[PDB]
This record gives structure tokens, C-alpha cells and sequence, in this order.
RNA sequence: UGGAAGUCGGAAUCCGCUAAGGACUGUGUAACAACUCACCUGCCGAAUGUACUAGCCCUGAAAAUGGAUGGCGCUCAAGCGU
């Protein structure tokens, strides 16, 4: 009866991902390779990309649910060309997103900022587009972050 | 070629990122591809090994 | 049991694939934790397969 | 620069009694009495208050000023002895051959005695004698403890310090060779 | 009883002051008269 | 070191008259050379040298520079 | 003094702050001070005060500051002639101590009811007085100190053995194990952290952060409010009984 | 100072060869057949060289 | 023994009970034991000491400054030897010496 | 360790290709839409233009690949001009007439197969067909005993120059990568060679600071071109023949005729 | 990358909350955890810190019979400066 709560790093659409987690998930009474097909189809939706999955257990049966993150998020903006990781190595994340999806993109992360308004969190998911390497609107992420702190870009409340 | 092969080895791969505390280096070099070139490999290396063996001995 | 985090599958795959190295060898395959898992509880196939 | 004068201070609590007499310091408590001879520094001592000891310098260097310091620890240490006391607590590890502790008390010498046997193995018997007015007991609520306790600081720490010197390994792999006395706890008794 | 730990173990060790032999010749508030006038000099 | 119970042969403070006349002969063209190489020097040299100017702790120097100002501007005003 | 401590440099980001720090901390107070109804002033002595974040997450709404004291008493004016507002000077007589501001908007009920219902368990800092008494048990060394049963615990991690040691508890490495005695449970008896009534010393609070005990709580006691409208400072229960400078 | 810590194994005589996918019980077996302290883990790629 | 075994041993049974206050005693009489060796060794010991103390202060003034300022080709080549290791590249028909000492027939 | 496409119109990027580990240093487009890379990594790369993905990855060198050639550089530079020099009239069949030399240019063995050469560092050469052969080189071309800086395909597609750091040009049969023979004149590392547009001639301007015509058919000397005060950085030889341009350290730009 | 969560590496190194806290200074883990430093607050309480300069002192290289400020010896000098 009691829940047990396990965070933990998957690629989208793979099934090696229970690999690292079967051998502590074995003797909790679970199926790996159930919760491999389970951890697939909740990271159907993210296709190549490294996401963040929560598996709650409670009854020897977990439920597996992906945890949205600025990455990974930012990633999926993009819309890169769908490629091979196994062959297509040391790619970057070199093109462009809009501010709107920028704005889209902290307003789902709200749940997890602790600023106190949507333009400290889109400043937030801004800085990560930087850490990532992307463009915003043809320019440098922190170029419009500063636009943005000099208020020649308005930011809409809430 | 021959002459330039050690240089061009080392300045491939610097000794640092080969073997150490700080080496990257991951996948070795091998002379087979396959699994039967290796069974072949294996073969002749254990021929020409017991063959030099003979002749230290025979010398 | 596939406790190690790999299918059955990818073992006898893996034992097929570095097969012709078994050469002029003599192969043994133990089939570990029993504890767990017995092999006549095994969906008969892959007893088939294992044969 | 020489400062012209220079001052220290030093409470005593109320059942501690002190008596300086051409720089010799008897401090007398309910665990005993402790003496020092401090006539290899130049100080002035004196009553500037009751219950306060005051040591001054005058005229002196920097170093004559701060050796006052060294003057103030030392009776505050007698004076904790006296009260307190001072115990050192120490643990004998090993990976195989047990080692052997047996303490005495020399009814000659007053004295007590450390024997220390099986040392890795070895054939030695090894032997400390022990400060006097340090006791030394072999504890029974921890497993391969020995408890130092006395007035003297110097005397127990010292005491200490000669038993970790004794069991020392040679010619091994530290790394690898664990065995020893170790000095685990310092503290006061009360 | 101390509330602290004394870093090289010798708890029995009071609450030290600094070592400074030349305190007291100045105070506080003619050091503050002339901090700011040694300010507006430079 | 083991000085103190075996201390080694003593290093003479007990000059030599030869060494001494060979310090100064040594001494005196050191002199001459250095006076030659100041003569052929092509180092840059300032006209006026760099002043220290007043130590900030000479309690007065704020008064010094009053007069300094007054001066010059009674050197400016009769110019 | 040729002889002196080597003083070190450190190759580090983060500098020194200085005189900067505090004229920002002058300017935000004081353009706080026009924009919010009430100003409170809160005390959390003696604590670990990590939970401030989530109040001030909680109060989006409301402003906090948690700066030097005296800075804060400065910012807001101590005196009639320099204070920032009218009868503001009467509220930084309770500025004394580990203190905070509160600017607000809500109501003062409001603010009261939300700090007497905030509760949160907290480990203690040393100069608390221990509830009740804590004991490992002889054996082998688990996690949580055999305060949750060591058949749901894990055993406690090899890396903290010498500081365990450091911290005075007798323990040993037995084959991987932090074993306090033997690895049966046998000649020794357990070690006892602390005693209910005794005051707790910073190495019995690190031994009980180590276990994750928490013998104390995080609570935050407001002492008195300044309201702008009626410019009065109303005093509250922890403001009648605590000092004031 | 690998080659040094290196082990010693003789090409030319009886030698029984355990292999397999990560944790499945190899070093457990070798563990409970011989005298060899290497470690056993539930981490795959415990066993990192040869024991 | 074998692999990692010494680390092993460590991970097993830890180190010996007063290794970390000897060393970090150790590393706290580092500065008298510095000094004593700058006043007290002798001869070609104490030169090539000195030396290579020499050097340490210059390299750690040198890591110093590059931290303080760390808040702040030359001739034109072809793409194609852009990333290589090049030279740094830097009437009267006088030759660059044109007066050396004399040697006599007898040296 | 990039490549980006530009619309020219807009000056924004559609894709970027990337992957490689160092830097790209040459790039080229082919006229089937297929992108070539040789970087520094020690790789080779082909990329579809189109969706912006990778398709080939060859990683047989073993140091830098300083340059790579396509068989039908000569026509993809010059489109739809030829000796004629009328052009036509609309756009259809002036790109009609450009796709008509190109595929005249590229076919092999009566398909379109562009042909790919990287020259590397490691003083070697590899020929690629990535249509027929995939992933497996053509050939190995070896000879040069030092740096292979330049290489490039003749226009009638028979037969490959390479310039090396060895003072040597080289030629190679452009089918089989075979050598044929060496052209030793230069007394200094070759940095670029240029074909003329009969493929009778080849033009290489070397650090002596020195251009040589060389006979690719006698294999001789037949023009030494001196005049420049320093070192010799880029060598062009016109499309219709008429001159040839070298540029470099004396910064002053020469042409040559005949 | 088999694994790599500030701390095996390559490159970036931004924002929020801030009183302040590096996309991290070291210890540590297989990877996490845990500890620690930079930085901040509370206690305390009055002067300090850094770098140079000038004096005197130590080191700044020595062989080989036993010896030399001329010798005894000299330490608020019987040494050094006026
Ligand atoms: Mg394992």
C-alpha cells in the first residue's frame, strides 16, 4: 500500500531504458520489460529526445508519466530532423525558435519556476535556450533576455 | 610513410588521451571486423607463436 | 527472469554471435537464478529455442 | 617598539586556591594540586581583583607581550586540571592478530604500566610506563578502549603520545597495515 | 558549556581575543573625524 | 645537521694580504668600467626626476597643499 | 612581521560583495516602502531559516527581506528625521537580532493566521535543548540512526565512517559495514547523541543532521506591523516579550 | 604500474572461462568457486578487467 | 593481489584512524617547514631550492592575475594552413657581425 | 564544425549540418543535391541537401582532410556558359543546358555517378563512389611523401592532379586511382593546381613563388611562370582558357596569358 | 560516455530567488547521495589587509694534517650606525 516514487532518464521511443532499472525494479515484484513497454509509450510523444519519466508504484504495478523540462522542451521546438543516434553523433542545436513558443514553452514550466512572473520565467527558459545553443528570433538567447530586462520586448502577464 | 607513421599516430592521439588518468580513449585498434576473422586471426597468431617458439628453440 | 536488464532475446543472440569463436571449445550454458525463476516456467518456445 | 605596559587576565573559580611565589604556581582544586615554575619568563603577578589573577609586562618587546599569552593558558590548564581533569580516550585496532593490553600499577614506583602484547604478531612485549598521577583503565562500555585521565594535561597527552609512539609499523604498506593505538577521544572528566 | 567545535581538538582551550599590543591608544570616533578627513585630503 | 657534536673544519675569517690587494685592484676596475659603461650608456634618462611628493600621514599636508594653491595663485595673479 | 598567516586566494567566481550590496539593499527597501499597505517585522532565532524560500514563494504576492539588521534599521529610518515614512520609525525598534521584513498587501489577520499555521519539522541548531533521548543501537550502523526499524533502513554509507569518528562515535569498517562494536551487536553498548533536557552542542546537532533526526521546528514569530494609512505600528504577542533596541 | 597490478593468468593450462551479458552471476559464481575477491554488484559493469 | 586492490582494501576497511588529522597537521606545518628549508639548507641543495621556489611564486603571481582579469593568427594565411603550427615571422652591404676577436697564430 | 545553408534571398538559415568533430574544412555541393564535407575529424561526410541529413559517413583517413573534389566541379561552377556564349533565353532551358553538362559531365558507365576525391594529411588520397561503391573507396591513391594540400579532377573526368608539401604534383587515372607520373619541378610545398579546359595543362602555384605549366601528356615542364616577390596562395585558370590568375604574399594580383 | 547528476572529458557558462550562493573550489560515489569551499546572515568588538622600500640577521656551494676578526674571549657587546 505503499507508493514508491522513482524519477529517471529515458530517450523517446526505446525500450533499453529498463535496463539500468530492472535491477532494483526486480525485486519490487515489477516486469521490466512490462515497464520498458509502458516507459515507450508515454515517451512516444518525444521521439529522440532525453526525457525525464516518473514511475509511481503501488501495488506492484507502476504508472509511468513523462515530467516536462526546459531541455527537452526547447529540443522538441526546434523541430530537428529526425536521425539515428546510434550513427549521428556530436550534433548541435543550432536553429531557431520563437519568442511565442519560448513564452508557450515557460508558461508550461510554471508549475516548476519559482519566480514570481512570466517574464522571470520566460528570462529562465531563455537562459536555458543559451545553455542549449539554439537561436530565439535569428539572434542570441541572451541577446533577447536582455532586450527583455531593458524592456524593448514585452513579456504578457500570466 | 613508414617514416611519419609513429608522429602521425601521436599527434592523432597524444599519449595523455590514450592510456592515464585523463584518457579518453574508448574503442581499440583491431585488425579484424568480424567474429570469424577473429576465429581465423586467433588461429594463425597461435600458428606463427608456436612457429617463432620452434625456431628460438631450434636456434 | 531477465533481472539483469537485457532480454532473452539479446543473450541468445549474443551466444549465436560469438558462437564461431567456440571452436575447438567446449561450451557450457548455465542457466543462473534459479531462485527467481525455474526454466519450466518458461513460455515453451524459448525452451524450444534454448534446446 | 617596546610597549610600556602590557596586561593578562586570568579568572579562578571559588573552590580553586593560588599561590605564586617567585613565579612558582601552586594551583590547589577538589581533584589536587598542580605546580609550575614559570621563572624562565619575565612576569609581574598580582590580585587586581578577587577571583582574578592579573600578569602584566612592562616595557616589553612584542614577543615579551605575547608570551604572557602562552603564561595565561597554561595556569587556565593547571586550573581546568584541578577542577575537571583531563581524559584521553584510546582505541586499539586490528585486522588479525588481537592485540593485548594489560595495565598495572607499580606499588614501587607509584606508577602505572602499559604491557602490549601480539602487536601483528609479534614476539615483543612491549612496555610503557606512565606519567605519575596518570590512571589508566581498560573500558568496558566501548570494545578496545583505553581511557586516560589525570590533573596534568601534559602528563596524560604525553602519556598518550608515548603509547601511540610504541606500536608503530615498519617496513609495511600503511596503506595496507592498519593495526595501531589511536588517540579517539580528548576531553575532561567531569 | 561551548557551543562550538575547536578545529585541533583541545576543547579546554578558552575564547581567545586578538593579539593587538597597541589597543586603546586611539578611539573610535577620532579615528572616524579623521578617516573622513584623511578622504577629503586625498 | 650534526654540527654542535661534530662541527668541520672552520671557514678562516683571516684575510690574505694577496686577496685583499686582488679585491681592491678587482674593486677599482669595476669602478672605472662602471663610470665608462655610464658614459656610453644609451638608456633613456628623464630631464626631472619623479617627485615622492607629501606622505599622507604628515598631519598638516592638507594645509600645505592650501598654501601651495594660494601661492600659486598669487604667482598667477602678479604674472 | 615577516611571520604571518599565508592569506589564501581564492580562484573562485564569486567576489566579496562591499558597499554595492548595501546601497541596493538601501534603494529596494526604500522603493518597497510606497507600494504596500503594511510592514511586518518577523524573528526566526536560532534556525536554519532554508524554509524562507518556500514563504517567500507561498507570499507571491508580498515582499521579503532577510539583510543585515542594522542595514534594514537604516534603510528604514531610525529616527523621526530620517525615517521613510510617517511613524516608520517606531516599527525598527524591533529590528534587533536575526529579524525580517514583510511588505504586504493582505490582510493582517490574514498574515497571523498564515504564520500560526505554518509548521514544518527542522533540525536543531546547537544551544536547543533536546526533547528526548537518542540512541544508535550496537551493531551494524544504519542510515536513519534506529529511528525508523533498520528492516525498512539501508545501512549507512562507507564514506562517512572517519567523520562519525570525528564526531566521537566509536565505530569501525568491518568488511564494507559501519559497525558500531562488532557487526552482531556485541561488546559495546550503543551510543547515546543526547539526553532529553540537555542543551545540544553543534557536534551532537551534526551527528543528528547525519541520521535525519529532527529534534526541532521551523517557526516564524511576527513581533509587530507598521501600517501606512493610520502611520501607526501595531505590537503583537512576540513583540511584547522580546527585546528591543 | 597496470602492468604491475595486472593478474597472472597461464594460457596453457586448465581454465574455465565465465562470460556472459552484465549482471547475471558471473563474479557471484566465481566468488562462490574460488577464492578471488571480485566484487559483486548490482550495477551492470561491476566487473571492469580480468579477475 | 590484483586491479585495483589497494583502493579496494580502502573501500573495505578504510585507512589507518589518524590519517586525516597527521596529514592535515601535516599540511599545516608546511609553512615553518618552508621557511626553516629556505634558512637552513646549504650549498647546491639550497640553490636549486631556491630556484624552483622562484619559479612556483612567479607561475602562482601568474595564475593570480589571469583569475583577477578573467572579467574582461597574425599575418594573414589561406584557409588551408589556418591551425597550423607556422613561424612566427619576426646601400650599406654590412654583414651582421663585422668585428669579432682576433686569433693570433700561436692560439 | 558546421555547415550552414543560406537562402540567398532571405539570408536565413534552413539547415544546419552537423556532426563533425572538428573543422569543416571544404565543402561542396553536388548536382544531385547531395552535400560533401572533409573535416578535420579525419572524416568525410555526404548529406542530402534537401531534408538536411546525413547519408554517408567515410572515416578512412588518418589526419586532416584539407580538401575534396567532385568530378563535375568544372560544369557546376560554370552552370549553363559554355564555349558558345550565347546564352538562352529563359530560365527552363538555361537550366535545362546546365542539368545536360552536368549529367554529360557525371556519367559513369552511362549513369550519373559523381565521383568524390578528399586528400588528407596523412600524404594520401581516397576516391569514393558513393552511388556504386557505397561506403567503400574507389581506391587508395599513394605516392606523395608529404602533405597532399590540393587535388582536383580534370574536366573531361580521365584524370586527377594533386598538389602535395612534398614540392610534387601527381597525377592519377581519375577510374582506378592509379599513378601515372610525377611533375618535379618546384622546390617548395605545392599549395594549389589548376586544370586548364582541355585537360591538357595544369597550372600549380607553390611557397617558391613560382607558377609551372606543366603537359599533362608528355608529362614535362611546359611554362615557368616567375614575377612573384612572395609566396604563391591561390591559382585560377579561366573557364574558356584565356588567362590565369595567382594571388598571395606580395599582395598584388598577377594575370598570366599566353 | 558502458556508466558521468557542479567535481574523467570537449565547449558554453544564462536566468530566477535573492541576504547570498560558481551551470561550481576540493573530498567522495560505478552513477547518485553525503561533506566542503567561494559568497551571505547571526554572535563578538576596534583596528586591520595587500604589495613594495630601507636597516640588521639566515640561505645564496664546500673539499681533503689541527687553527685562527693576531690570540683570549665578547651578546642592553668587547658587534653595527651616528
Ligand atoms: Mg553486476
Amino acid at each position: 500500500n505503499e507508493i514508491k516514487i522513482i524519477h529517471l532518464r529515458a530517450t523517446g521511443g526505446e525500450v533499453g531504458a529498463s535496463s539500468a532499472l530492472a535491477p532494483k525494479i526486480g525485486p519490487l515484484g515489477l516486469s521490466p520489460k512490462k515497464v520498458g513497454e509502458d516507459i515507450a509509450k508515454a515517451t512516444a510523444d518525444w521521439k529522440g529526445l532525453r526525457v525525464t519519466v516518473r514511475l509511481t508504484i503501488q501495488n506492484r504495478q507502476a504508472q509511468v508519466s513523462v515530467v516536462p523540462t526546459a531541455s527537452a522542451l526547447i529540443i522538441r521546438a526546434l523541430k530537428e530532423p529526425p536521425r539515428d543516434r546510434k550513427k549521428e553523433k556530436n550534433i548541435k542545436h543550432n536553429k531557431s525558435v520563437s519568442l511565442d513558443e519560448i513564452i508557450e514553452i515557460a508558461r508550461t514550466m510554471r508549475f516548476k519556476s519559482f519566480s514570481k512572473d512570466l517574464k522571470g520565467g520566460v528570462k529562465e527558459i531563455l537562459g536555458t535556450a543559451f545553455s542549449v545553443g539554439c537561436q530565439v528570433d535569428g539572434k542570441s538567447p541572451k541577446a533577447i533576455s536582455d532586450a527583455i530586462e531593458a524592456g524593448e520586448i514585452d513579456i504578457p502577464d500570466e | 610513410l613508414k617514416k611519419h607513421q609513429a608522429k602521425m599516430t601521436i599527434e592523432r592521439e597524444p599519449f595523455s588521451e590514450t592510456f592515464g588518468p585523463k584518457a579518453q580513449r574508448k574503442r581499440p585498434k583491431l585488425s579484424f571486423n568480424t567474429v570469424d576473422e577473429l576465429a581465423g586471426y586467433s588461429e594463425q597468431s597461435l600458428d606463427s607463436y608456436h612457429a617463432r617458439l620452434e625456431e628460438k628453440k631450434l636456434l | 527472469s531477465e533481472q539483469c536488464g537485457f532480454s532473452l532475446k539479446a543473450q541468445i543472440n549474443l551466444f549465436k554471435s560469438i558462437k564461431p569463436l567456440f571452436a575447438n571449445k567446449m561450451v557450457f550454458i548455465v542457466l543462473n537464478k534459479m531462485d527467481i525463476k525455474k526454466f519450466e516456467e518458461l513460455d515453451p518456445e524459448m525452451q524450444q529455442e534454448i534446446n | 617598539m617596546r610597549y610600556i605596559h602590557s596586561e593578562e587576565t586570568i579568572p579562578v573559580p571559588e573552590n580553586v586556591k593560588v599561590s605564586i611565589k617567585s613565579r612558582l604556581v601552586t594551583v590547589e582544586g577538589p581533584r589536587g594540586k598542580l605546580q609550575k615554575d614559570l621563572s624562565h619568563i619575565a612576569v609581574n603577578f598580582s590580585v587586581v581583583k578577587k577571583g582574578v589573577i592579573g600578569l602584566e609586562i612592562h616595557h616589553g618587546s612584542r614577543k615579551d607581550v605575547a608570551a604572557l599569552r602562552t603564561v595565561r593558558t597554561i595556569i587556565n590548564n593547571m586550573i581546568i586540571g584541578v577542577t575537571k581533569g583531563f581524559k584521553y580516550k584510546m582505541r586499539y585496532v586490528y585486522a588479525h592478530f588481537p592485540i593485548n593490553v594489560n595495565v598495572e600499577k607499580n606499588a614501587e614506583t607509584g606508577c602505572y604500566e602499559v604491557e602490549i602484547r601480539n602487536f601483528i604478531g609479534e614476539k615483543i612485549v612491549r612496555k610503557v610506563v606512565m606519567a605519575p598521577g596518570v590512571e589508566v583503565e581498560i573500558s568496558k562500555a566501548q570494545k578496545d578502549e583505553l581511557i586516560l585521565s589525570g590533573n596534568s594535561l601534559e602528563a596524560v597527552s604525553q602519556s598518550a603520545a608515548d603509547i601511540q609512539q610504541i606500536c608503530k609499523v615498519r617496513n609495511k604498506d600503511i596503506r595496507k597495515f592498519l593495526d595501531g593505538i589511536y588517540v579517539s577521544e580528548k576531553g575532561n572528566i567531569v | 558549556k561551548n557551543l562550538g567545535m575547536r578545529k585541533n581538538g583541545q576543547v579546554w582551550l578558552p575564547a581567545k581575543k586578538a593579539f593587538r599590543p597597541t589597543k586603546g591608544l586611539t578611539s573610535w570616533e577620532l579615528r572616524v573625524k579623521k578617516r573622513q578627513e584623511q578622504a577629503a585630503m586625498k | 645537521a650534526g654540527t654542535i657534536n661534530k662541527p668541520k673544519k672552520p671557514t678562516s675569517k683571516r684575510k690574505t694580504t694577496r686577496l685583499r690587494a686582488k679585491i681592491s685592484k678587482r674593486a677599482a676596475e669595476k669602478k672605472r668600467k662602471e663610470r665608462k659603461l655610464a658614459r656610453k650608456n644609451p638608456e633613456w634618462r628623464s630631464k626631472l626626476k619623479k617627485d615622492p611628493g607629501i606622505p599622507n600621514l604628515f598631519p598638516y599636508k592638507e594645509r600645505l597643499l592650501q598654501q601651495i594653491e594660494e601661492e600659486r595663485i598669487r604667482r598667477k595673479e602678479e604674472l | 612581521p615577516k611571520s604571518k598567516r599565508a592569506r589564501v586566494y581564492h580562484l573562485t567566481q564569486v567576489n566579496k560583495k562591499g558597499r554595492e550590496a548595501k546601497e541596493r539593499l538601501f534603494s529596494n527597501i526604500r522603493e518597497t516602502i510606497p507600494k504596500y499597505q503594511h510592514c511586518f517585522v518577523f524573528s526566526v532565532d536560532n534556525m536554519r531559516n532554508n524554509y524562507l524560500k518556500d514563504v517567500r514563494h507561498e507570499l507571491n504576492d508580498c515582499r521579503i527581506f532577510f539583510g543585515k539588521t542594522k542595514l534594514m534599521a537604516r534603510a528604514l529610518g531610525t529616527t523621526p528625521e530620517e525615517e521613510q515614512a510617517d511613524g516608520l520609525h517606531r516599527l525598527t525598534r524591533y529590528l534587533t537580532g536575526t529579524v525580517g521584513l514583510l511588505f504586504t498587501n493582505r490582510d493582517p489577520a490574514d498574515i497571523e493566521s498564515y504564520f500560526s499555521n505554518l509548521s514544518q519539522v527542522d533540525f536543531a541548531r546547537a544551544g536547543t535543548v533536546a526533547p528526548r533521548t537518542v540512541t544508535v543501537p550496537p551493531g551494524i550502523v544504519y542510515s536513519t540512526g534506529g529511528e525508523v526499524p533498520p528492516e525498512h533502513d539501508v545501512p549507512v554509507s562507507h564514506t562517512l565512517e572517519p567523520e562519525l569518528r570525528r564526531l566521537g562515535m566509536p565505530v569501525r569498517m568491518i568488511k564494507g559495514k559501519v559497525c558500531l562494536g562488532d557487526e552482531k551487536g556485541e561488546a559495546s553498548e550503543g551510543y547515546t547523541i543526547c539526553k532529553e533536557g540537555e542543551v545540544l552542542d553543534s557536534r551532537q546537532t551534526r551527528l543528528l543532521k547525519l541520521f535525519s533526526i529532527c529534534l526541532s521546528e521551523f517557526k516564524v514569530s511576527l513581533l509587530g506591523y507598521w501600517s501606512s494609512a493610520s502611520g501607526e505600528v501595531t505590537e503583537l504577542e512576540a513583540g511584547k516579550t522580546r527585546p528591543k533596541r | 604500474q597496470h602492468l604491475a597490478r595486472l593478474p597472472d593468468i597461464n594460457p596453457t593450462t586448465r581454465t574455465l572461462l565465465v562470460a556472459g551479458f552484465p549482471n547475471v552471476g558471473k563474479s557471484s559464481f566465481v566468488r562462490s568457486v574460488t577464492r578471488a575477491d571480485t566484487p559483486v554488484e548490482p550495477y551492470a559493469f561491476t566487473t571492469k578487467s580480468l579477475f | 593481489p590484483q586491479n585495483e586492490y589497494i583502493e579496494r582494501h580502502r573501500k573495505l576497511h578504510g585507512r589507518r584512524l589518524d590519517a586525516e588529522e597527521r596529514a592535515r597537521k601535516k599540511a599545516a606545518r608546511e609553512g615553518h617547514k618552508n621557511s626553516e628549508n629556505a634558512q637552513n639548507l646549504r650549498g647546491l641543495r639550497a640553490k636549486l631550492y631556491a630556484k624552483q621556489r622562484h619559479a612556483q611564486k612567479i607561475q602562482m603571481r601568474k595564475a593570480i592575475k589571469q583569475h583577477e582579469e578573467r572579467n574582461v593568427p597574425s599575418d594573414p594565411i589561406p584557409s588551408y594552413l589556418l591551425d597550423r603550427a607556422n613561424p612566427t615571422t619576426a646601400a650599406r652591404f654590412s654583414v651582421p657581425i663585422p668585428k669579432v676577436r682576433g686569433i693570433s697564430e700561436e692560439e | 564544425c558546421t555547415v550552414r545553408i543560406w537562402l540567398v534571398n532571405t539570408g536565413r538559415t534552413e539547415h544546419v549540418l552537423s556532426g563533425h568533430k572538428g573543422s569543416v574544412s571544404c565543402v561542396k555541393w553536388g548536382g544531385t543535391d547531395l552535400i560533401y564535407t572533409g573535416s578535420h575529424d579525419r572524416s568525410v561526410r555526404v548529406w542530402d541537401a534537401v531534408k538536411g541529413t546525413l547519408v554517408h559517413n567515410f572515416t578512412a583517413h588518418g589526419h586532416w582532410v584539407n580538401h575534396i573534389a567532385l568530378s563535375s566541379d568544372h560544369v557546376l561552377r560554370t552552370a549553363y556558359h559554355d564555349h558558345t556564349k550565347e546564352v538562352p533565353g529563359t530560365e527552363e532551358e538555361r537550366r535545362a543546358k546546365a542539368k545536360e553538362r552536368f549529367e554529360k559531365a557525371a556519367k559513369i558507365k552511362g549513369k550519373v555517378a559523381e565521383r568524390l576525391v578528399s586528400a588528407s594529411d596523412d600524404f594520401t588520397m581516397y576516391l569514393w563512389d558513393p552511388t556504386n561503391n557505397g561506403s567503400k573507396p574507389v581506391a587508395r591513391l599513394l605516392g606523395h611523401q608529404n602533405k597532399v594540400n590540393h587535388v582536383q579532377f580534370s574536366p573531361d573526368g580521365t584524370l586527377i592532379a594533386s598538389a602535395g608539401w612534398d614540392n610534387s604534383t601527381k597525377l592519377w587515372n581519375a577510374r582506378d586511382g592509379k599513378f601515372i607520373k610525377n611533375l618535379r619541378g618546384h622546390v617548395a610545398p605545392v599549395y594549389q593546381c589548376a586544370w586548364s579546359a582541355d585537360s591538357r595543362l595544369v597550372v600549380t602555384g607553390s611557397k617558391d613563388c613560382t607558377l609551372k605549366v606543366w603537359n599533362v601528356r608528355t608529362g614535362k615542364l611546359a611554362m615557368d611562370l616567375p614575377g612573384h616577390e612572395d609566396e604563391v596562395y591561390a591559382v585560377d585558370w579561366a573557364a574558356d582558357g584565356e588567362l590565369v590568375a595567382s594571388g598571395g604574399k606580395d599582395k598584388a594580383v598577377r594575370t598570366w596569358r599566353n
